[PDB]
């Protein structure tokens, strides 16, 4: 015990948990095009070359990925950005006209899917109309009931909600985005890659901004993600819970090549006074339907490694992977966006086979859709214009999304299904390393010092 | 660090250091708390509803330092003896073991009480600096 | 290996007195109890071991011993008798019934 | 109110009190003027067009106190004689009868002159602050 | 001018004057920098995205003066010797010829260097401010 | 309708060349040159400051 | 109306647009207010109109 007097110091580093509205910063010269990009703001101009870093000395702090509010913030961010960039674009409502359709004859053959549809449209003067035609490359157009004619089809936007096409003047991209906290807050980053979702981390390092996040969306599979450096990681709210989800990051990427061999031709249609409508006019090449290629020699080993990783948590239970569960078309199929189109794939062989872990070219047939509800699956409905020429995508798969089955199965067996989820869950696999904390310069701490005495100037005391 | 030197991301290492080092080079937080890094859409309103909150918090802290008799001083003693119940009454030989972040819990509950004593530590000076007796 | 078990099978007790029900477990996880008179929609009683559902008196509660669970009730009037069911994560126990003397 | 600690809705009763009581517990106004209590529609823009005005007014008052030599001082004497025409030249006998709200009218006209006089009473310190042989 | 007198547009003439006159009546810039003069369309958002920038810059300047010990002081000597390479080492003989606007070039490069020594000259006070046997 | 839809000007509002003065925000000064021989670029040696243009 | 005639209102039926803009169908609604202006320029005493 000693005689002490209260003392103020502050300007101290001390933090606590908090919530904020963060600032965004895009990488490199992407900010120049960011004015006319969506999934990029208007515009996250980078004021500094992020991310600067320091390793904190002997600091250990709690983390949590599921309660993490940054994903909850960025969901609202991306949805608002999407709707507001789509808002001023040309509406497509007056196309909803009785479509007469037939087999889409093509050069030296007949195409497999689409229908050649011709319909009445409004010319420049509203009192007259003409017989235009377009090739909607989906069979998904609904045939109108209440008629014995087997050909009077309807566009399915008008069944439930009007739609708006995406302006080609603005192009969506997976531009990397860095988050930087505003003044007064710091973003703590964990660096221990063994971190399995929740618990302490004892190599905490502060950063001015987050590393490269990109908002790319894909169900049943992650594309262009970030890999756990050492081993294949498994994360879940609680594995023993039959519900919830299991997120997996791979140790090595496996190249996915996807392409659209049909040589589409872009066509214009004059729906209204200044409103221009884009549609696939004619096919000027051979037909093979869209497809994807994945090398078996990598994927078969990747599944076995993830299998033994699963069996670590599930002792002596053999693992079966199996076909997608069911339900909607956006999660029974592998969805991924590329180059202006939207691809849907059946997962022909990305599910099958049993692999115990202890060791006791694949082709995917893919359909394409123009009209999409957003992957949140309630509100806005678009029209995505066709892209001229064949399309080619090259991307690195990095993580899988799984959900568990059961159970009254014989206790040595277990089954896993590839099933997607929210838009949030895809980004949460990349945003698991961060917190947000407010720096609080605290109040009073004891000191050897004594009273000031008439505000005296003095030396050491 | 010693002297000042350092950066925000050159001084924040004190957050786990013994409090002796943190009692030196305590400056860069003040330089950091103000501005830092920072058709209408989500980019726009965030620069206003966030920046103004930071400025508001900074003015709150500066005002609270102003009232107590600690304006413009990084370090400031006051006239309040430390009551034994609030913490160790011999921290001069114990803060060399404790960092600020872990220290904060030990006085989180009693923080609100102590401002009520710094206020009278100020207003006694207020009473003293006025009246009749001290002719010059 | 996830299997539940409840005991005893049935009860015949006079109203206004206690009863004791056991629900075993073989896996780490939460627990909850359900009440069911004949026919009507069953109801929640307690969950997460000892926390209690809204709109029920303090007659019904139990303790989380660890590898086993014990439920007890106190001052059960005739109108509160029914059938009890134990729960985990998907597994519903064998269930037991209480009846009025 | 009386004492030191005070509350805004504990001290504002001094508005009709004798000036002596208002000469104590004078702090809470400075503690309140900063922030106080505080799809896009009428709720949104008001928190920015109102909060920033309050912050500007506070900074204006703080700067005006800073120039004269009264930075960070609730009470501050200043080296200017009080001229007879502005008020009673014996208000130490009289302010015990008057509240501030009624007092303000009695000197509402002459404030602008007194600010100009305090400016000179300040910058007479500037000549003292520099450039001669005060051997220290 | 002498004393202060003057206006923003009654003292800004010093910008071409000898440094002697500019040294006096140095205040009105500190009064001007705060706010100055200041259905939704182009008139609206500009009173926020520009106003808050001015307030931010003023708070930055006040913070920088606050650290170095020159809080609330228009003029402030400090403990840093003036090195030879930065400028004329006899400017007491020379500032009578130079306005500030031309002076700024001659030390534009070395300001960031001088702040480094000035911070040390400030924060050496921290060691003296506490923790040994100054008995009073 | 050949190229783009249009809108008419509401008579509630009117075209007017009302004079507008530009005023600097806080912390900036709008300098002004008074030498009328100024041919677009170069020094001006009668510089004057104003609140607004 | 059921076992009688209501006092305040007039039954009205009109042509409306279906989902596809090129066709139309008959619908009926009961505007519970007499205040539907009878269109002039006609001896037909039934061609009312909504007053918006």
């Amino acid at each position: 015990a000693e005689n002490l007097w209260v003392t103020v110091y502050y300007g101290v580093p001390v933090w606590k948990e908090a919530k904020t509205t963060l600032f965004c910063a895009s990488d490199a010269r992407a900010y120049e095009k960011e004015v006319h990009n969506v999934w990029a703001t208007h515009a996250c101009v980078p004021t500094d070359p992020s991310p600067q870093e320091l390793v904190l000395g002997n600091v250990t702090e709690n983390f949590n990925m599921w309660k993490n509010d940054m994903v909850d913030q960025m969901h609202e961010d991306i949805i608002s950005l999407w709707d507001q960039s789509l808002k001023p674009c040309v509406k497509l409502t007056p196309l909803c006209v009785t479509l007469i359709c037939s087999n889409a004859t093509v050069k030296n053959g007949t195409v497999e899917e689409m229908k050649n549809c011709s319909f009445n449209t409004t010319t420049e003067i509203r009192d007259k109309e003409k017989k235009e035609y377009a090739l909607f490359y989906k069979p998904d157009i609904v045939p109108l009931s209440e008629t014995n004619n087997t050909s009077e089809y309807r566009l399915i936007n008008c069944n439930t909600s009007a739609c708006t096409q995406a302006c080609p003047k603005v192009t969506f991209e997976p531009i990397p985005i860095h988050y930087c906290a505003p003044a007064g807050y710091a973003i703590l980053k964990c660096n221990d890659e063994t971190f399995n979702g929740t618990g302490p981390c004892s190599n905490v390092s502060t950063v001015q901004c987050t590393h490269g996040i990109r908002p790319v969306v894909s169900t049943q599979l992650l594309l262009n993600g970030s890999l756990a450096e050492k081993e294949i990681v498994i994360r879940s709210e609680n594995l023993t819970n039959n519900a919830k989800i299991i997120i997996v990051h791979l140790h090595t990427p496996v190249e996915i090549v996807c392409t659209r061999p049909n040589n589409n031709t872009r066509k214009s249609v004059r729906i209204g006074p200044g409103q221009t409508f884009y549609a696939t006019g004619d096919i000027i090449g051979d037909i093979k339907q869209a497809h994807c290629n994945i090398s078996e020699e990598k994927w078969n080993d990747t599944l076995q490694k993830v299998g033994i990783e699963l069996q670590k948590h599930f002792p002596n239970k053999t693992i079966k992977y199996n076909q997608s569960a069911g339900g909607d078309m956006e999660i029974t199929t592998h969805s991924f966006n590329c180059g202006g189109e939207f691809f849907y794939c059946n997962t022909s062989n990305l599910f099958n086979g049993t692999y115990n872990g202890t060791y006791i070219t694949i082709t995917l047939q893919c359909r394409i859709k123009q009209i999409i509800n957003m992957w949140q699956g309630v509100g806005r409905c678009m029209y995505a214009p066709p892209i001229a020429g064949n399309i080619t995508c090259r991307s690195n798969i990095t993580g899988l999304l799984l959900t568990r089955d059961g159970g009254t199965n014989s206790n040595e067996t277990e089954t896993f299904r590839p099933a997607g989820g929210d838009m949030r869950d895809n980004w949460r696999s990349e945003l698991y390393k961060y917190k947000v904390v407010k720096i609080e310069p605290l109040g009073v701490a004891p000191t050897r010092c004594k009273r000031r005495v008439v505000g005296r100037r003095r030396r050491r005391r | 660090a010693v002297g000042i030197g350092a950066v925000f991301l050159g001084f924040l290492g004190a957050a786990g250091s013994t409090m002796g080092a943190a009692s030196m080079t305590l400056t860069v937080q003040a330089r950091n708390l103000l501005s830092g890094i920072v058709k209408l859409t989500v980019w726009g309103i965030k620069q206003l509803q966030a920046r103004v909150l930071a400025v508001e918090r900074y003015l709150r802290d500066q005002q609270l330092l102003g009232i107590w008799g600690c304006s413009g001083k990084l370090i400031c003693c006051t006239n309040v003896p430390w009551n034994s119940s609030w913490s160790n009454r011999n921290l001069s030989e114990i803060w060399d073991n404790m960092t600020w972040l872990q220290w904060d819990k030990e006085i989180s509950n009693y923080t609100q009480i102590i401002y009520g004593l710094l206020e009278e530590s100020q207003n006694q000076q207020e009473k003293n600096e006025q009246d009749l007796l001290a002719l010059d | 290996e996830i299997v539940l078990t409840q005991s005893p099978g049935t009860l015949s007790l006079s109203p206004g007195e206690t009863a004791i029900i056991s629900c075993r477990t073989s896996q780490y996880g939460s627990l909850a109890w359900y009440q069911q008179r004949p026919g009507q929609a069953p109801r929640l009683v307690i969950y997460s071991g000892s926390t209690r559902a809204a709109g029920i008196p303090d007659r019904f509660s139990g303790s989380r011993w660890g590898p086993d669970y014990n439920l007890t009730i106190s001052n059960l009037e005739s109108g509160d008798f029914g059938v009890y069911y134990c729960q985990q994560y998907e597994f519903f126990g064998q269930g037991t019934k209480v009846q009025v003397d």
